[PDB]
């Protein structure tokens, strides 16, 4: 019909992931997103290849140069291993001891949003 | 309808599976690395061969050119000054010369802006052409006396906090997502500041130090 | 390579406790009673794994060899304890004859003999006016070899048990700011081992109330009400907060010199406008602050404050006193998705994008507990009655409790098919609710830790829960533009609809767009907001 | 407010004072926490000597000599000697290892907290012994850092109970399922709920905030002393921090 | 020579000084940045079949990730720029979409 | 001629991008938009980032057809626009046509 | 216990290598298919995380770029405008392009056109009782 | 001056086209009756008066800012709000006008709605660098430089304020001047073409 | 192989350097304007594409120092002084000008190129007896260069005129990167207290190598200004100190 | 003209590990830190068990 298999493919993703509505051009931009990081990938692997004096491009480029791509861009936080590791060595600490209080206490002023400009000058 | 609704949802790759796996090799003495954690000094050159060969051998190799030593050598104290650049430009003024090469990292120059006289001192005392001591004298004064700053104030020592902005701010110094992701999580954890009863001891000692002096 | 059975399950778990000696040498059925306590009980397991072992043994304790410092040690503490004028100086001076009597003993067990006696010469004149601790003093005179104090009856019960000491929280900060300041090993090392400091602190059918949000354009995010029934906020995509007084009277500002939502140049004077009681007050006011869409806005227990979380990985306390941000807690590096504050203001919470939930405190601005252990992205968090456990939803469709003082997980549910949303506890302590993109409604009884109740009927999201403050009914809102309350107390009924027949009570779907929040009052009130449009 | 705090404060305080002097009491064999529960319950019958002294305050180091029971040695060699591990066998012989330097303070930091490395246990189940007494491993640490007498026992035996973490079921996780068998998402999770649901301690499950005021009470004084300035100044001491300061003098 | 973090400091700024955790933190950094690097050009020598790991891999990948140039290691390897060119069908669809345009 | 204070300068300074705009982007990182030298100076800073990129892209158009007159229509491309971009670790990659 | 995912053909990644100039083997078609696959839905089940916080159920644009901006990936320019690009198929009618009209600048640059603000936000009470 | 100069643009290049076709017709040989004297481009309603009668460039002239004048103090009203969808047309329009300011007259619509989303996210850094640099300046009490402004051009490339005197001055007002005197040259040309003496 | 490590030495004394400059510092410096000098080439071929010429020809090089004005100015000052001189030893005589002068009226649209262009020494340092020590000089210059660039395998290459201009920007790198370096030694050694002695620097005892590192390393640092709280956009490639 | 769909959940060709290895059986660190106390404790337990027999 009037769209292309692609546009009908994003649209397939789209609703897998729950998605009822959306703005039209979601799909497109999704579309120059692939393109981008098919266009990028190659051009790194013609890159790692001419390094390692070759014909042309196979698996292996192919493969070095997506390691080294999602190395920095396709990000996400750490697992949870390291999580665990860390919160051990911090819950060790002792915590406040609780006592009455007239509402809650806030923390020192040196460590509050309440300091003026020093150069500013005041007036009376 | 709702039963083949999660179904075809994202299942994210475990980043463990693909883990390296580790081998015992003999336990000798002279297999060491001092890691820098261990010894607070950066690594010299020789210490950094024996990591590199080590870490080397697990991935079928045999020996390091002896020009790679250097070159990390190199990397390494560059980067560390990258990062000490990136807090430091956070709590002090600096120039810049071709609109990018920070060099005087004092707080003094600084005209304000927006005074008739910093205006004129700009034009003239920036643009030089590219010195008697007497004239230089001077022209010191001036600047400082545009500076606007009458009663200059300065910070404590470096700390976490610092450290925590300026890696939160900047963040194309670290551009590895691996070095960043584990080192920010540490940071976080040794935030810490004096609360109220240890200002309240601070309090009393400074009593008592003004006592027993007079 | 085939899926494990139900029971393969309950095998392997069992080998593993078998193998770390858990259960006795047979199968346990009788076990697996203790999985709840009273507060005596829980005090007095607390205090005997108190007990179970020492704090800080390899780095507390000194590592040169020099037996010189004994003396100078005790010798500045002395001198410092003593020219001091302090009313402190009072109240941490008792500490001095345990301090010497267990010095004195540790020197014996390992001191060559020139140590001792110079150090027995040097203090012991002042342990004698009292008649109680006159008679040990003596008695170590004569004592050289490790059989004096095996031997001897009183050495013994010393050597053996740790003396008590009492203090305030002022006078232990005294202590510690004074060991802290120089190498004050040993003396570390005998308070760790030996002495026992006690510190303890100084001295007739409901009725809904209804609100509608007209000039919104898929802006609103959230939005509150506080316990007293006096204010009404709300959070925004674009960056703000708007509140509302609900009473008749305004709102205004008081003088406040500094303010975070506004830009000076190096030019301006500090001056506070007097231009300005021809304001007297106003019905509305803007929050400025965060820089990324707002996600949650809660108010203190006594409606001094507020506090919200933002796309933008930064929580602020709003002082409604200025209508102003004042304090800034950060401790993410992702977003945050939600908030929490425990039931009368002592902590709150909050789960992040980062797979993590963190505690905190109102008057330290870092994280204090980590909970890690869920998979995902950390979406509900809520904190119990009592203010000593924590749940949290996520979106692999788990629930965690935690406790809070200790941060390690004590519970784990599964079930859900989709990630969860809402969270809530009945007030008497005893079930927890869950809901999520499921459109089922799980009550956990938390002491067995398994299913207690399953509702149905709600055909969207689920996205918010709340009991009544008598676990009488709960009330739960949908995607679908609906509002359920539920009844699940033993009154039973008639009238299967749909899947829940006797549970479901009342259905409220009237003229309404997208909920936003339910509340409960004292007496049959429930609190409703949402957009509308016709 | 103020009031209801101070009506939870009270209701603490005496929970804490009761619990103190008139503890409750609560099979072939019987829990080492068991018998540790026992001994705390006899010591409080009993009364003082000394005024100003109290009777139950090593549960663990007093219930060693009771019976023998099987530890981990820890060995502390005096000056840049180094640390070592030792382990008892059933023949009365014994194994020890390398002598570690006192820089790597990796393990130290988990001796100083009562914690159990992750990387023991995996070795430790190896070998086969039962030295695991409901989760908790008991350790022996034996300190030659400071002494001049030159005698035969020359160091302070100290126990402790290195209780396992949360590290350590995430692992036993881990450890389970790398069976020949397959394991689905949703089963990993199963299996961990149930482990969870097994050795967890008990829940006080009631709404009211005494329970929090004790709880905060008792941990508070369990860990007062790990303030970050304490941490730092036991650091700026340490062997490792001196072996650094000798070669500055060049 | 001995190496100390201060002796960095001086070259960026003299007059600062840090705190210790500061301190613990940026050589616990520089340790994962080793790590990081010194695997990355130890796999970028796999790809070759070398049996040495030569200077010109850690180049490369300095070159690539972190921006990195370090100066004093010659030229041996700067690859010389070429046209980029086109291949037949893409410029034949480009065509092909122009028409379709023009009229 | 005139050497007057910058804020007198500011003053006569107008900026081509309206003030809503400014405000409208002020208000997301939480500052109220009421100072008019804020908004001047921010509308001047991006009208500043627009034109360089405008340069570029003339001077790039200009050069393209040397080898192989004054009176002709200027456009703009995508193959202008992408080498100013570049300048500014900008990657345009565009699809061209789908299937 | 039977599921299927959509995924692009190896017909699309190959045209889009061509603009590069590479002509690829069959192999690395399909890695490079499996791969974008991937990244695609990570994208958007990122894109989806930030929609769950707000209570609101079209998708926009400026959630996928927030989305992209948090996991550290360069964003995308040019659809923002909230109105419908239809796109045209050519003669054969197999390609596909979208509608690119040329403009001419000084008319739109020589224009008055003022905007209409927007209004205050109110809320009304509404009791009830059953 | 923006709006004049677009419009000077337009009278050039109109100029230009008269003058090449009458050139090249009368170079070869209403045939006969050339064009006629086309028409200035109205000057300004305030760049007019200004080219009174003081004659700014007088000595002995001092101009200043009055500190007690709200522009200066830094005082007005808030802006008036406005949704994303109209926020957007309004930066596209601004955007054109500027294309059009440089020399382009015509583009393609990807161009166009592409520099707009460039725009904007060069709007959102630079405020989010101003948030950040304020609140840290709010909890220390202190600032880098004098104030914030300075610190975020500092921080952009920019590199300060008194740079935005020297940008105008050189990119608005001199090319201004420029197309002033290129479009009168041009016009004497098309006069003393059009009817010899 | 060729070096001109020699040459270099006495080449940066005149830069206000020490009576005898330091050997390995000019051996890094060598390098380092070599490496520059072939990324620069690589650029400028890119240039010419577009034109489609296959030949680096001088407007090419002159279109990459487009942005820097007072550069730009410094090379058209030298391209006057160069053409003048060979008119001297000898288009009449203006052909480099006549090139530079067509480019920039070629591409200029503000009139801010030309501003640069319009505004008693090439005599009163002329009265002497000068009757060909310097054009031999020259020669040896020009020739040794050619060959130490090794510009030979390369699809497309540098004609006649443009090898002037490649020579003046190396002189220029050197110049530069010796004002870089006295500047990182200017800002290490300060530990000054007195705020006039900190000022006054607006305006061993030898040029270490580390002090060209450090140099490096500080300019390698462009400030884009879609940076901030991201990485995803850096511009990658290399500063060129000269252009 | 279906969209060709196949029945397994895509996965990428390379991802980001974290720099994490494998010590023994489930367990996994980050640092190389316990790499000297892990040979010795593997040496100890080794000699251990030789012993029993």
């Amino acid at each position: 019909k009037n769209a292309p298999r692609d546009a009908l493919v994003m649209a397939q993703i789209l609703k897998d992931m729950g998605i009822t509505e959306y703005e039209p051009r979601v799909i497109n931009q999704m579309l120059e997103f692939a393109f981008r990081y098919v266009t990028t990938i190659l051009d790194d692997a013609k890159i790692y290849s001419s390094h390692a004096k070759k014909p042309n491009v196979d698996a292996d480029d192919v493969r070095l140069a997506i390691q080294c791509r999602a190395d920095q861009s396709f990000t996400s936080p750490p697992p949870r291993d390291f999580l665990l590791d860390i919160a051990r060595q911090k819950n060790q600490t002792p915590l406040p001891l609780i006592k009455p209080y007239a509402g809650p206490r806030l923390p020192p002023d040196r460590y509050c949003l309440t300091a003026p400009n020093y150069r500013l000058k005041s007036l009376i | 309808s709702v039963r083949q609704k999660f179904d075809h949802r994202f299942q994210p790759q475990n980043p463990l599976s693909g883990a390296q796996q580790f081998v015992a090799k003999d336990p000798q003495d002279d297999d060491d690395l001092k890691l820098c954690s261990h010894t607070m000094m950066l690594p010299t050159r020789g210490q950094l061969e024996g990591r590199m060969i080590v870490t080397a051998y697990e991935h079928g190799l045999d020996n390091v050119t002896e020009e790679a030593v250097s070159a990390v050598v190199y990397a390494v104290e560059n980067h560390l000054k990258d990062i000490l650049t990136s807090v430091v430009s956070r709590r002090k003024a600096y120039r810049l010369r071709d609109g990018h090469f920070k060099y005087a990292f004092g707080s003094n120059v600084t005209p304000q802006p927006y005074l008739k006289n910093s205006v004129v001192a700009y034009n003239n005392l920036i643009e030089s052409p590219p010195p008697p001591p007497d004239d230089a004298e001077q022209q010191a004064a001036l600047l400082l006396a545009c500076s606007g700053d009458t009663l200059p104030a300065s910070l404590p020592p470096v700390n976490m906090y610092d450290l925590f902005e300026a890696l939160q701010v900047h963040r194309e110094v670290i551009p590895t997502h691996t070095v960043y992701a584990l080192n920010i999580e540490r940071i976080i954890t040794k935030l810490w500041h004096p609360n109220h009863e240890e200002l309240q001891q601070d309090k009393v000692h400074r009593q008592r130090l003004a006592a027993k002096e007079g | 390579m085939k899926r494990v059975r139900t029971e393969q399950i309950q095998m392997a778990v069992s080998c593993y406790l078998k193998r770390r000696q858990y259960v006795d040498s047979d199968g346990p059925l009788k076990q697996g009673l203790r999985l709840s306590q009273t507060a005596e009980e829980m005090a007095a397991n607390l205090t005997v794994q108190s007990e179970s072992g020492c704090a800080n043994i390899v780095s507390a304790a000194p590592c040169q060899a020099e037996p010189q410092q004994y003396e100078v040690q005790f010798g500045r503490l002395r001198n410092f304890l003593t020219d001091s004028d302090s009313q402190h100086s009072h109240e941490v001076m008792p500490l001095l004859y345990p301090l010497f009597v267990y010095l004195h003993l540790n020197l014996v067990q390992n001191s060559p003999k020139s140590t001792v006696e110079s150090f027995y010469s040097r203090f012991h004149g002042m342990f004698l006016q009292n008649a109680s601790q006159k008679d040990v003093i003596e008695q170590l005179q004569t004592t050289q070899t490790i059989q004096d104090i095996l031997s001897n009856f009183k050495l013994r019960a010393f050597l053996d048990n740790k003396y008590v000491v009492r203090l305030q929280e002022d006078s232990y900060n005294y202590l510690i700011r004074y060991l802290q300041s120089d190498n004050n090993t040993a003396l570390c090392k005998v308070l760790t081992l030996h002495i026992h400091l006690d510190v303890q602190p100084a001295k007739s059918l409901t009725t809904i109330c209804f609100y509608a949000f007209y000039n919104t354009e898929q802006l609103l995010n959230t939005a509150e009400i506080s316990p007293d029934s006096k204010l009404l906020a709300a959070g925004f995509d674009n960056s703000c907060i708007k509140l509302w007084s609900l009473r008749s009277k305004k709102l205004k500002s008081e003088p406040h010199q500094v303010d975070v939502s506004r830009i000076h140049l190096a030019c301006d004077i500090l001056e506070e406008e007097d231009d300005e009681d021809d304001n007297a007050g106003t019905e509305m006011k803007i929050l400025r602050g965060h820089c990324g869409p707002v996600y949650s806005t809660r108010f203190l227990a006594d409606s001094s404050g507020l506090l919200s979380c933002s796309e933008d990985m930064s929580i602020r306390y709003w002082d409604l006193g200025s209508f102003t941000n004042t304090v800034l807690y950060q401790g993410h590096a992702y977003p945050v998705w939600d908030l929490d504050i425990s039931p009368y203001s002592l902590y709150f919470a909050s789960g992040s994008h980062d797979r993590t939930a963190r505690l905190w405190s109102f008057d330290r601005t870092y994280p204090l507990r980590i909970y890690a252990g869920h998979l995902a992205d950390v979406d509900c968090v809520k904190f119990h009655p009592n203010s000593n456990y924590l749940a949290t939803g996520s979106t692999d469709k788990t629930v965690r409790l935690w406790s809070a003082q200790q941060g390690n997980s004590v519970r784990l549910f599964t079930g859900h098919r989709g990630p969860v949303l809402s969270l809530a506890f009945s007030p008497n302590g005893k079930y927890l609710a869950s809901a999520g993109e499921d459109q089922r409604l799980k009550l956990w009884d938390l002491a067995s830790g398994t299913l207690y109740k399953e509702l149905r009927g709600h055909t969207d999201n689920i996205t918010s829960l709340t009991f009544s403050p008598d676990s009488g009914l709960i009330a739960s809102a949908s995607m679908d533009n609906s509002v359920r309350v539920w009844d699940i107390r033993n009154t039973y009924c008639s009238a299967p609809a749909d899947g829940s027949s006797s549970e479901l009570v009342g259905v409220y779907t009237g003229q309404m767009s997208n909920v936003l929040s339910v509340q409960f009052m004292a007496c049959n009130l429930l609190l409703v907001t949402g957009i509308t449009q016709e | 407010m103020q009031q209801a705090l101070e009506l939870a404060l009270d209701r603490a305080e005496y929970v804490i004072e009761s619990a103190r002097q008139r503890p409750p009491k609560r099979s072939g064999r019987k829990s080492v926490f068991q018998k540790l529960y026992d001994l705390y319950i006899e010591e409080c019958e009993k009364e003082p000597e000394v005024k100003k002294l109290r009777r139950n305050v090593n549960l663990l180091e007093k219930l060693v000599m009771q019976e023998t029971l099987s530890c981990l040695v820890v060995n502390l060699y005096p000056g840049n000697e180094g640390y070592s591990l030792m382990l008892r066998g059933k023949n009365g012989s014994d194994s020890e290892t390398i002598r570690l330097p006192y820089e790597e303070g990796e393990l130290l930091e988990y001796l100083d907290a009562e914690e159990l490395p992750p990387i023991l246990v995996d070795l430790l189940e190896k070998s086969q012994v039962n030295i695991f007494h409901c989760g908790c491993v008991i350790a022996e640490i034996r300190d030659y850092r400071q002494s001049s007498n030159m005698k035969s026992p020359g160091y302070q035996s100290r126990h402790i109970l290195l209780r396992p973490t949360m590290q350590t079921l995430i692992c036993d996780v881990h450890s389970i399922t790398s069976d020949n068998h397959k394991w689905t998402q949703e089963d990993k999770l199963l299996l961990e709920s149930q482990l969870i649901l097994a050795t967890a301690e008990p829940l006080c499950l009631d709404p009211s905030i005494a329970v929090t005021c004790t709880a905060n009470r008792l941990l508070y004084n369990k860990q007062k002393m790990n303030t970050r300035p304490m941490k730092r100044c036991f650091k700026r001491y340490s062997r490792s921090s001196l072996n650094r300061q000798q070669d500055l003098s060049h | 020579t001995k190496k100390k973090l201060q002796d960095l400091v001086r070259e960026v700024d003299p007059n600062e000084q840090l705190d210790e955790d500061v301190e613990e933190m940026l050589l616990q950094i520089a340790d994962d940045f080793i790590e990081s690097v010194v695997t990355a050009a130890c796999q970028l020598a796999r790809h070759r079949k070398s049996s040495t790991l030569e200077v010109k891999d850690v180049q490369l990948h300095l070159e690539r990730q972190w921006n990195m140039w370090i100066p004093g290691f010659g030229s041996e390897e700067i690859r010389p720029y070429k046209k980029a060119c086109t291949t037949e069908a893409h410029k034949q669809r480009m065509a092909l979409i122009r028409k379709t345009t023009k009229k | 001629t005139p050497l007057v204070d910058f804020l007198m300068q500011l003053e006569d300074y107008t900026p081509t991008i309206p003030d809503a705009v400014t405000g409208y982007y002020l208000n997301r990182a939480g500052f109220e938009a009421s100072d008019p030298r804020i908004i001047r100076l921010i509308s001047l800073a991006a009208q500043k980032f627009i034109s360089d990129i405008a340069n570029d892209a003339l001077q790039h158009c200009k050069m393209k057809g040397t080898a192989s007159s004054k009176d002709r229509k200027y456009t703009l491309t995508m193959e202008d626009l992408t080498p100013a971009l570049s300048e500014y670790g900008i990657n345009v990659k565009k699809p061209h046509y789908f299937t | 216990e039977e599921r299927r995912f959509v995924e692009i053909p190896r017909e699309s990644v190959r045209l889009m290598a061509e603009s590069t100039g590479l002509e690829l083997s069959d192999e690395v078609a399909a890695l490079l298919a499996e791969d974008v696959c991937y990244r695609l839905r990570e994208a958007t089940q990122n894109s989806s995380q930030f929609m769950k916080h707000t209570k609101r159920r079209k998708l926009t644009v400026e959630d996928f770029n927030r989305a992209l901006r948090w996991s550290s990936v360069e964003a995308v320019c040019g659809y923002g405008s909230q109105e419908a690009l239809p796109m045209r198929p050519a003669r054969e009618g197999e390609l596909y392009f979208p509608e690119d009209r040329e403009v001419n600048l000084v008319e739109l640059a020589l224009a008055t056109n003022i905007p209409k603000g927007c209004a205050e936000t109110a809320v009304r009470v509404h009791v009830s009782y059953l | 001056p923006c709006s004049l100069t677009i419009h000077t643009i337009q009278l050039i290049q109109h100029n230009r086209r008269l003058r090449n076709l009458i050139a090249t017709a009368q170079a070869q040989n209403x045939x006969x009756x050339x064009x006629x004297x086309x028409x200035x481009x109205x000057x300004x309603x305030x760049x007019x008066x200004x080219x009174d009668c003081k004659n700014p460039n007088a000595p002995f002239q001092i101009r200043h800012s009055d500190p007690e004048s709200d522009f200066y103090r830094g005082k007005g009203e808030p802006v008036t709000e406005l949704s994303w969808h109209s926020c957007r047309q309004l930066l596209y329009q601004a955007v054109a006008t500027i294309l059009a300011h440089a020399g382009f007259d015509c583009a393609n619509e990807s161009v166009l709605e592409t520099l707009t989303d460039v725009a904007h996210e060069y709007c959102l850094k630079f405020t989010k660098l101003l948030r950040f640099a304020v609140d840290r300046e709010a909890r220390l009490g202190q600032t880098p430089f004098p104030d914030v402004m300075e610190q975020v051009f500092h921080e952009v490339g920019i590199g300060s304020v008194l740079s935005l005197q020297k940008f105008w001055q050189h990119r608005i007002k001199d090319y201004h001047s420029y197309m002033l005197q290129i479009s009168k040259q041009l016009s004497e040309e098309y006069e003393r073409i059009v009817n010899p003496e | 192989s060729i070096s001109f490590a020699t040459e270099l030495q006495s080449m940066m004394y005149s830069l206000g350097d020490a009576r005898r400059p330091l050997h390995e510092t000019a051996v890094l410096v060598e390098d380092v304007v070599h490496t520059q000098l072939i990324n620069l080439l690589q650029q400028a071929a890119e240039v010419s594409q577009l034109r489609g010429a296959r030949v680096i020809t001088p407007e090419d090089l002159l279109f990459l120092m487009r942005k820097d004005k007072k550069k730009l100015r410094r090379l058209l000052k030298y391209m006057f002084i160069r053409d003048y001189k060979s008119k001297i030893v000898k288009n009449n005589a203006n052909k480099r000008q006549k090139i530079a002068q067509d480019f920039l009226n070629s591409i200029d649209q503000t009139g801010e190129l030309l501003a640069m262009f319009e505004d008693x020494x090439x005599x009163x340092x002329x009265x002497x007896x000068x009757x060909e020590s310097r054009q031999l000089s020259f020669s040896k210059k020009a020739s040794k260069f050619r060959d130490w660039l090794d510009c030979s395998s390369m699809e497309i290459k540098p004609n006649v005129v443009a090898m002037e201009i490649l020579a003046y920007l190396a002189y220029e790198t050197v110049a530069q990167l010796v004002d870089l370096a006295l500047l990182v030694r200017q800002d290490m050694v300060t530990k000054a207290g007195d705020p006039f002695s900190h000022a006054i620097s607006a305006t061993s005892d030898a040029i270490q190598p580390c002090h060209i590192r450090e140099a490096i390393r500080r300019y390698s640092h462009r400030i884009g200004p879609l940076s901030p709280f991201t990485n995803a956009y850096r511009r990658n490639g290399m500063a060129f100190l000269a252009c | 003209l279906d969209c060709h769909y196949s029945g397994h959940h895509p996965q990428p060709a390379s991802f980001c590990t974290f720099g994490s290895r494998q010590i023994g059986r489930g367990y996994y660190v980050f640092d190389s830190r316990w790499n000297r106390l892990r040979c010795a404790l593997n040496l100890m337990v080794e000699k251990h068990l030789n012993a029993q027999l």
